[PDB]
C-alpha cells in the first residue's frame, strides 16, 4: 500500500511540471504532435509488456 | 500543487507589476520634463511674435 | 483554502496589470504628441537661427 501510494505521489510531480509547461506546448505544435505520439506509444508498451 | 503553482504565478506577476510601475516612473518623469521644455517653446513663441 | 485565496489574489493582480498597461499606453501616447510638438519647435528654432 505504501509503495502504491508513493507511485501516485511520484506521478503528481510529472503532472505538475506538465501543467506549468502547458503554456508553451501550444506554441510548439510543430513538434509537440510527434513528441506526444511517442509518449502514448511508450505507455502502450508498458501496458502491453 | 495548485497553491504552489498559483503562488508561483502570483510572485511572477508581482515582479512584472513592479517592472511596469518602475517604467512608469521614467515615462512619467520624462513627461514632466518634456512639459517643462514645451513651456519654454510656448514662452519663446510669444517673444517671436 | 490556500489555493482559493492565492487564486483570488492572483486574479486581483491581473486587474492591476491590465489597468497598468492602459496607463503605460496612454502615458506613452502622450509622449508621442509631446515629442512631435517639440520636434516642430526645434525646426522653427533652427530656422530662426
Amino acid at each position: 500500500n505504501k509503495a502504491e501510494k508513493q507511485k501516485r505521489d511520484l506521478g503528481e510531480e510529472l503532472e505538475a511540471l506538465k501543467t506549468e509547461l502547458e503554456d508553451t506546448l501550444d506554441s510548439t505544435a510543430a513538434q509537440q504532435e510527434l513528441r506526444s505520439k511517442r509518449e502514448q506509444e511508450v505507455n502502450i508498451l508498458k501496458k502491453t509488456l | 500543487d495548485q497553491a504552489d503553482k498559483a503562488s508561483t504565478r502570483l510572485k511572477q506577476l508581482k515582479r512584472q507589476l513592479e517592472e511596469a510601475e518602475e517604467e512608469a516612473q521614467r515615462a512619467n518623469a520624462s513627461r514632466r520634463k518634456l512639459q517643462r521644455e514645451l513651456e519654454d517653446a510656448t514662452e519663446t513663441a510669444d517673444a517671436m511674435n
